[PDB]
């Protein structure tokens, strides 16, 4: 049951022959992230959204291995819908850290899943960074992905206590902006979540945003036949 | 070697194209899925999925649409995640009640790339990135589509082409 | 020790019926970190000869730098006479060749203009060998450059330079390293002439 | 390496050039020895930071006052050019100097200079430059101030010395091998090479 | 299952498991996360009966083992693999969901009789 | 050492202890449960499925009423192959067992 | 170690190369109108070719009836892929040529270590595969005859020599053993 | 103690034993009933509590599967809560984390019977001694309500009842159900066939009403990405029904 | 890539109690995840975990603790010190050869007063009157020894364990930030804060 | 299978002077080579060499120090203590990738006094008021910088290394026996040993 | 690629670019001192002590008044060997030289 290994064997066979950051401000939390996935140095797919939804006020954001991050995070909201819908409570962020870092501490980090959880309870507003081998961290700002360092930057400079909510937006986007221009695995556009303790959690998408038609019959065709559904 | 054909997925006006340089391309009713890599994994996947999607209309007396299929084989690929299948597979169809037309682009475990414009995969992938780009535009006619979509498949390397319409699909075939 | 580093990027040369040009981004890179956003990669070493060594930047600045000072011991020698394309690839030849087994991991490219004036354009192999091309890229996104030209050219001097404006562009989008910046050098029996684009920052 | 400089930080402002460096020279995870400079005057003109190997680092100071003595029987490209070479060369070699260098300066003709070089030889100058760790934390603050040329008439001592020290304040915070001392030396065309010492991060 | 001709041999046939190919001895290089992945609900489960004999003392996992042990071996539906409804409660998974849910994992040896006579060790 | 086979019967010239003493035992299980010796074919079957499942250059020959003399080499690595002429003291194989020559 | 097939219009032809000196190797009879030859490694490969003929008597005296070769074909593609799921993967090469009496047809299978099914006209392995093709390409046609296709093979198998076979042909009789290569 | 004996086996009538008194539980349990409307379905059912002083929120009868899915029961509640426990969890590991999507009704009903059913035949475990109507909304077969009993039989139903009442309100729904049903005019005779059922008083607290139907943006919880929209299924607050029962 | 806690940590046992202090910078090679950690661990209310070593292991081992003191409490009352550092033994101990685990236990209990334990990567329990670990404690045993005193103060303590991770702190880099210390007396459990303007020029 | 040097040794520069100090133990694995070991060799009258690292590079590297300061002293008299770092630079730098030298000098001269020069393995060389290295170094950082004052006396000084070799010999089993100190000063060289029983129970 | 002797000639059918390039350099100078164009045997000679000290399947041939019509192989190890039939566009090699066919 559950992952195989099913040709693990045969593979070694064969074988043989982003910028994140979540900002806590007086009165909630903000998760912001880009937009850009790359396949290797090739730039896979772009407007791609990184914001991950493990509860309604409870938002999530990685890196790392991608389908990782989706597995585990899917995972955990299930979990999170089952026991809010067991125990009729709105969920606790510090619930989806044990659950997740227990599970990832489950599989001795082979699960390559980086994230950060940010969400507001009826206890107050969170903020936790988790890693593949489940040691996490609570931090008023955090930031992940190769261009963290640069976002990082932003943050400390400017960051202070009790910020507004048009502030940690500011500083949030400002700072995955400067991950955009300075690390090349970060791009495109950038994707602003806000989460606030008495108020529905708003998701920004593209919250900022910074001929050769061939005539017909160019191309030689051998034949041609119609298909049946 | 029969092993790492090519395959293209575009988005044109109401119509899709895939095309592939044995058969690479499959369809589970009005949804179809193109699979790049290893020739056993490219065998071993249609028949779970034809195996999968076939109880799925059972069950369900429904054909699956390509948005449920996408998830289908993101979780299949998933499973096996240590030891996975050495495949890049493609899906490109429409959605029966929306008629918005779908394409999608996995890795080997399942990573929705579910780009609005062209997915590739394969071998020579590199190539076909920047000239499918070059050449594609927004709300191709499903024959305008058919000439970008062939030209890029063509020169970036025989091949077969499918043009997916609402009710009809057309089989071409390329020099 | 490693002593082999790298810094991305493209070059591009084209050799046209009478003119020649070479194209290359200005954007030096190490590890996802942009180093810098404007370093000429693309040189002229006079003589209607212009020059570009992409890959390792420290292997072509040297590379540029013998070949240059080897252009200047041919004027003394040869009473200050031009030096032909044909001669100046040999001369580059021996250059990369004279270190192969501790070799220059660079593709450079040479345009210029044959004795009779048509467009010339040499790609040297990172040992030496080299053969005359009518269009050839390297680098990170030449594999993405040449099958959009040889679709549009397999011509004026100011609609190839739109095409490789258009190549570029579209390179940039798809790929990370290329940079933001395209220099193109154009060679005719008038001269070079120097060309700045701008490209995507990000 | 062994023991070593973390980094160096530097941008170029309208009238001069502004390069910095804490005062730590690191032993592995030990903060050994707080009272190393790092920034090297080689004249009225012109500046060398460097990082890395503190002991390579020794090694190249008194190239640079050789240099001095040599000639005196400079400019800030004509060093850069000598280090350049003997970096380039000291790679050939097998035998490189573990340092990373920034020469900041001003020509006599006004021109400002800033130029790196690391142990492989890779050389590149920008409108903001820095090493090791700085690259990645202060070279994207810093590039908010001049993003480009144009911006570098734009910018004045005060804005470019207010960016500087800064960068140093996050570079600290964020750096575990950084010091909270650090020496910073303003070059202007007019007033000339200005020198502080032993600054304070807060 | 060993053969019934030769009770020394795994029985190629009904063990369909692709031929004897998968030798017995062959079956040693692994995945470093199999083994403790496969059983670590096991070490997690035992660990937590240590702990209640420890404090609570033997009488509770005798217990808790004692009802599991009713809930398992009374519950035979040889046409479902997924746990029953009460084990769940009792492990106390009834609000948790885990990739051997969603992932649960012939015209020979797959028959019910087969996990009837397992069941029954007949 | 070497054997072949004629018309007469075969001829035999010249971790594997235990494994042919052990064979020696499932033989007279077999032996017994089916009251009628072991053939030549089964036997070398049997230790040829087995070297096969723990990777002993044996060989096997006999005489039966049915299958008459043959010869069956088993390689170490559970390479099983039938044998007109073996070679890699005589002694001779007839349906009433082997005589020492 | 060599296996031959080739795709006659209306049989399918199937060729292999023969301490121990005897005067039907790499070869076992799946049906009666069903030939399977292999090629690998000694052993790991025979007790795999020895269960597939079990495992397809069993379901020919199950159902009383004749399992297409198509049919056999899958089956054994996906055996040899479950074989290898937990183990290292094993150089084996399998040829499967049977006469489909519902179809009326030859048919030529070839299954690859990894378990990848081809349809084939012709097909090979071993040193066989690195210069036969260049012949049989050349000279091979579709509306063949057996005896034609032994004048094939037997020019095919000339070359083999050359540069260096038991000979079963599946048909509507059934299998049949040949001495003319 | 390889084995326990089936405690469900067949009578020499034919009937089922343990099935037939899990039916009459059923029918002693307290009513519920349910109606399909043109745009949307309607279940409720009526609070009967030990005493007074018991909190009715905590009473819930009316529970979510889905968002776009809920049920409802009569008979044992404990066995009922079990049942509702495993199906949000079938709901996510048997569809939703294999296709991204919630399943259909008809689906989550097949499930929950797979479950009820296996304990038909099973010598440790009597039959779930309940009966759900389970109303939700499909994205293509749109509305639907049923009706799945004690046996793992279930059945799709216009309108049902199930309960002591469930003979008196069935023929009452006979009677006031037609295709052209609107939600509200489904409502207001849910209510009213309840009321003849329910013994004693008749409120919003000793009744409690969940609707399918239309989308409900503002119980999302959170805005953005517009294709991913609301729950179907609402619980309307004993505040509302007390309004509905004055009209 | 498994985290490891860059810590400079220390507990101290006094006249009417134990202190247990740390520092609070969390760093992945030479850069700083976080500058605010809060090492302080709470097992029980009167008894608290400090870790060093894998941040991952010793995270679970920590729940697990107060998860069996949390199991043990609601049995036999508030557990002591020294059970509390049987649990950590057992876990600690039997997973040796998989987890990577260093701790500190510092607690209060009215018959054992207050008492410290500490735990190194072996798995062995050994009780100190003060204890010091984490990359940073190397040094300041030679500092500990010499200032160290029995039945001392809440104030000398508290004095006493600022200077000391103040050292720590300038020496070792991994470790560094706020101070935070955490006084358990039978009063109850107190929260201490100490910026580095307080400390550093001690 | 190279002998390395396992030491705990200091250099104090004080009021009139400077004061060298080091253990007598010199280790092979767990095995005590010899217990009464000279560490402090003496390279000139007036200046005292303290090795760290391999024993035969540094003695190597001595031998040639005291050559060379003595062929320097028959021609322009008595060097500095600088003139004596600056010769160990030469061999100890150049020499970096074949010898693994590291070395503390401290010596005496009317122009400057007491001064210190201590050599980590890098090769480096940075002057401090007072230098400590070796293995049990370590574990008296955090002592040396709390106690060290300017322009102390004799007194002082002796009691201040005693105190701080003494936690170091007792952290470090590398480190031990007889504490031999010289005291270089204007009325010449002295020489104190401090046996166990008179250092231990300070 | 391939070459064989006949009566008439030889035909010819269809790093390493330097060294060839360089031998035709050695060749020139060979051609000067003695005056008279080096045979195929030395040439081969050559080019086969050089790639030996410096371990490239070149192939000679020519046409000599003495010598005649002789092909030689050097293989990239040094090995020297000379052939009647070579096999691995038309060209044919007469005393006067090479003609484009």
């Amino acid at each position: 049951a559950g992952l195989s290994f099913d040709n693990y064997q045969r593979n070694n066979f064969l074988a043989e022959n982003t910028t994140i950051v979540g900002v806590k401000f007086n009165n909630g939390v903000v998760i912001a992230a880009d937009t850009r996935s790359t396949q290797g140095p090739i730039v896979a797919d772009k407007n791609c959204a990184k914001l991950h939804r493990i509860s309604p006020k409870i938002w999530c954001a990685g890196a790392g291995t991608a389908a990782d991050t989706e597995a585990v995070t899917q995972l955990i909201g299930s979990n999170i819908e089952l026991h809010s819908l067991y125990t009729s409570r709105e969920p606790r962020v510090v619930s989806a850290l044990q659950m997740l870092k227990q599970h990832l501490f489950k599989y001795q980090g082979h699960i390559g899943a980086y994230l950060i959880v940010a969400g507001v309870d009826p206890t107050g507003s969170h903020l936790f960074s988790i890693h593949a081998h489940g040691s996490t961290d609570v931090g008023y700002y955090l930031s992940l992905g190769s261009g963290s360092l640069a976002a990082m930057a932003v943050l400390e400079s400017h960051w202070k206590q009790d910020l507004t909510k048009e502030e940690a937006i500011k500083l949030a986007s400002d700072a995955i902006q400067a991950g955009i221009w300075n690390d090349l695995g970060s791009g495109s556009n950038v994707d602003v979540c806000v989460m606030e303790i008495g108020k529905d959690a708003e998701y920004l998408r593209n919250y900022l945003t910074p001929s050769y038609k061939f005539p017909r019959g160019t191309t030689a065709v051998l034949k041609e036949s119609i298909v049946n559904i | 070697s029969i092993n790492g054909g090519i395959v293209v997925a575009m988005t044109g006006k109401d119509c899709v194209a895939i095309a592939c340089d044995f058969e690479k391309i499959f369809h589970y009713g009005h949804v179809f899925l193109g699979i790049t890599g290893l020739a056993t994994d490219v065998t071993t996947l249609n028949e779970m999925f034809r195996y999968k999607t076939n109880l799925y209309k059972l069950k369900e007396e429904r054909a699956i649409e390509p948005e449920t299929f996408t998830q289908l084989v993101s979780s299949s690929l998933y499973e096996r995640r240590f030891g996975p299948y050495f495949v890049g597979p493609v899906v490109a169809g429409i959605n029966s009640k929306s008629g918005k037309p779908f394409i999608a682009g996995f890795d080997l475990i399942g990573c929705i790339d579910e780009a609005k414009d062209f997915i590739v995969s394969g071998t020579a992938s590199d190539q076909l990135f920047g000239m499918c780009e070059s050449l594609y535009e927004p709300n191709l006619e499903p024959e305008d589509l058919f000439e970008t979509i062939s030209q890029a498949l063509l020169n970036a390397a025989g091949a077969v082409v499918y043009i997916i319409k609402k009710d009809e699909v057309v089989k071409r075939y390329l020099k | 020790f490693n002593p082999y580093g790298d810094n991305g990027g493209t070059i591009l040369g084209i050799a046209g019926e009478d003119f020649a040009v070479l194209a290359g981004d200005t954007r030096n890179i190490t590890d996802y970190s942009i180093n810098s956003r404007y370093e000429p990669k693309v040189f002229d070493c006079g003589d209607n000869i212009v020059m570009s060594a992409n890959g390792f930047a420290a292997d072509g600045d040297a590379l540029v730098k013998r070949f240059k000072n080897s252009v200047k011991w041919y004027h003394f020698d040869h009473n200050d006479k031009k030096l032909s394309i044909n001669s100046a690839a040999r001369n580059i030849q021996h250059l990369l060749y004279g270190k192969r087994f501790f070799p220059y991991y660079v593709h450079t490219i040479i345009a210029g203009l044959d004795e009779d004036g048509k467009g010339a354009v040499y790609s040297f192999d990172p040992v030496g060998s080299y053969e005359r091309e009518q269009c050839r890229a390297g680098g990170a996104a030449a594999s993405l450059i040449m099958p959009f030209l040889d679709n549009q050219v397999n011509l004026s001097v100011e609609e190839v330079i739109k095409l490789v404006r258009d190549s570029f562009t579209s390179a940039t989008e798809r790929h990370i390293q290329v940079g933001d910046g395209l220099e193109i050098l154009i060679v005719t029996k008038d001269g070079v002439r120097k060309e700045f684009y701008e490209l995507k920052r990000d | 390496p062994i023991v070593t400089g973390t980094s160096v930080i530097s941008m170029k402002y309208d009238n001069g050039v502004i390069i910095a460096a804490d005062n730590l020279g690191s032993y592995g995870s030990l903060l050994r020895f707080n009272g190393v400079e790092r920034l090297i005057p080689v004249g009225d003109n012109t500046v060398v930071g460097i990082s890395g190997d503190i002991s390579d680092m020794q090694h190249i100071e008194r190239l640079l006052k050789d240099l001095v003595t040599e000639n005196a029987y400079l400019e800030p490209s004509y060093i850069f050019e000598y280090l350049a070479t003997v970096m380039y060369q000291r790679r050939s070699k097998m035998n490189p100097l573990w340092n990373a260098i920034i020469v900041a300066g001003v020509q006599s003709n006004g021109d400002q200079f800033l130029r790196y070089v690391n142990l492989l030889g890779v050389t590149y100058s920008s409108p903001t430059l820095a090493t090791g760790f700085g690259a990645h934390m202060a070279n994207p603050l810093l590039r908010k101030v001049v993003d480009r040329e144009s911006d570098i008439p734009k910018t004045t001592v005060q804005v470019a010395e207010e960016a500087i020290v800064n960068a140093m304040r996050v570079l600290y915070y964020r750096d575990a091998r950084s010091s909270r001392n650090f020496s910073l030396a303003i070059i202007d065309k007019n007033t000339g090479l200005t020198f502080k010492k032993n600054l304070q991060v807060e | 299952v060993l053969s019934s001709a030769v009770p020394s041999l795994p029985d190629t046939l009904r063990q369909q498991e692709g031929g004897a190919v998968p030798l017995s001895t062959q079956l040693n290089d692994r995945h470093p996360l199999e083994s403790t992945l496969k059983n670590w609900e096991t070490t997690q489960r035992q660990r937590q009966m240590e702990q209640y004999r420890q404090i609570f003392g033997i009488a509770e996992p005798m217990k808790r083992t004692m009802e599991m042990e009713i809930v398992n071996r009374t519950d035979f539906n040889p046409l479902s693999t997924n746990g029953s409804i009460h084990r769940d409660i009792l492990l106390n998974k009834e609000c948790s969901i885990d990739w051997e849910d969603v992932y649960p994992g012939t015209m020979v040896g797959d028959d019910v009789h087969s996990k009837i006579e397992k069941q029954l060790g007949i | 050492t070497l054997a072949f086979r004629f018309q007469g019967g075969i001829i035999v010239a010249v971790d594997c202890q235990f494994w042919e003493t052990w064979l020696g035992s499932q033989c007279r299980l077999h032996e017994l449960r089916e009251k009628e010796r072991i053939s030549v074919a089964a036997a070398s079957k049997i230790l040829s499925n087995l070297v096969y499942q723990y990777k002993m250059g044996t060989m096997i020959c006999g005489y039966t009423r049915k299958e008459g003399p043959t010869i069956y080499y088993v390689d170490s690595d559970g390479t099983r192959l039938k044998g007109d002429i073996f070679c890699v003291n005589l002694y001779h194989v007839t349906e009433d067992g082997w005589i020492y020559h | 170690d060599i296996i031959l097939g080739i795709r006659v219009q209306d049989s399918v032809i199937l060729a292999s190369s023969k301490g121990i000196s005897v005067l039907d190797d790499k070869t076992r009879q799946l049906s009666p109108h069903t030939l399977m030859s292999f090629a690998g490694e000694a052993g790991d490969t025979v007790q795999f070719a020895e269960y597939i003929q079990a495992n397809i008597q069993l379901y020919s005296i199950r159902e009383d009836y004749e399992l297409s070769p198509q049919a056999v074909s899958s089956f054994v593609r996906q055996e040899l892929a479950k074989s290898i799921r937990s183990r290292r993967p094993y150089q084996v090469n399998v040829l499967i040529g049977g006469y489909d009496k519902k179809k009326n047809k030859p048919e030529l299978y070839q299954i690859d270590y990894l378990g990848t099914k081809v349809e084939l006209p012709y097909g090979a392995h071993g040193y066989s595969g690195f210069y036969t093709f260049f012949l049989l390409d050349h000279h091979y046609r579709p509306d063949m005859t057996t005896e034609e296709g032994l004048d094939l093979l037997k020019l095919c198998v000339q070359e083999l020599e050359k540069r260096m076979v038991i000979v079963k042909i599946v048909d509507k009789d059934g299998i049949r053993q040949v001495d003319d290569f | 103690d390889r084995y326990s004996f089936s405690l469900t086996t067949f009578s020499p009538s034919g009937k089922l034993g343990q099935i037939d008194y899990a039916l009459t539980a059923v029918k002693q349990g307290v009513t519920s009933l349910g109606i399909k409307a043109t745009n949307g379905v309607v279940i409720a059912t009526e609070k009967k509590s030990s005493s007074p002083l018991a909190m009715s929120e905590t009473l819930s009868k009316v529970s979510l599967l889905t968002p776009d899915i809920g049920a409802v029961y009569s008979g044992m509640g404990p066995d009922y809560r079990v049942l509702v426990d495993k199906s949000r969890k079938v709901a996510h590991t048997s569809y939703k984390r294999i296709y991204g999507e919630y399943p259909p009704t008809k689906l989550l009903v097949s499930e929950v019977a797979k479950i009820m059913q296996e304990a038909t035949q099973s010598g440790g475990v009597r039959p779930f001694g309940v009966s759900l109507l389970i109303a939700g909304h499909d994205e293509f077969n749109g509305f639907s309500l049923y009706q799945v009993d004690p046996s793992g039989s279930y059945f799709p139903w216009k309108a049902t009842a199930i309960g002591k009442g469930s003979v008196a309100a069935k023929t009452f729904l006979e009677k006031r159900w037609n295709d052209e049903l609107e939600l509200e005019d489904a409502i207001h005779i849910a209510l009213l066939t309840l009321k003849e059922s329910v013994e004693g008083e008749f409120n919003g607290d000793t009744i409690e009403l969940a609707i399918i139907g239309d989308e409900n943006p503002d119980l999302l919880g959170y805005t953005g990405i517009p294709t991913d929209k609301g729950p179907r299924f609402r619980k309307l607050t004993s505040q509302e029904i007390n309004d509905r029962l004055e009209a | 890539g498994e985290v490891s806690l860059g810590t400079s940590i220390m507990a101290v046992t006094f006249k009417d109690g134990v202190i247990l202090g740390a520092d609070s910078r969390t760093t992945t090679g030479a850069y700083i995840a976080n500058r605010v950690t809060d090492k302080l661990t709470r097992v029980h209310d009167k008894i608290w975990c400090c870790r060093s070593g894998s941040a991952a292991d010793t995270q679970a081992i920590a729940d697990i603790v107060q998860y069996h003191l949390e199991l043990y409490t609601s049995q036999y009352g508030t557990p002591s010190t020294e059970t509390a550092a049987s649990v950590f033994k057992e876990l600690c101990y039997e997973n040796k050869d998989n987890l990577t685990a260093g701790i500190i236990v510092a607690g209060y209990d009215d018959k054992n007063k207050g008492e410290v334990y500490t735990i190194p990567l072996g798995g062995s329990v050994h009780k100190l009157p003060y204890a010091i670990a984490g990359s940073g404690s190397t040094f300041i045993y030679g500092y500990c020894d010499k200032n160290f005193r029995e039945n001392m103060s809440k104030e000398e303590t508290v004095d006493f364990i600022k200077h000391s991770l103040s050292q720590a702190i300038k020496w070792d880099g991994s470790s560094g930030g706020v101070i935070r210390m955490v006084v358990l007396t039978a009063a109850g459990v107190e929260r201490l804060i100490f910026y580095p303007d307080e400390y550093e020029q001690l």
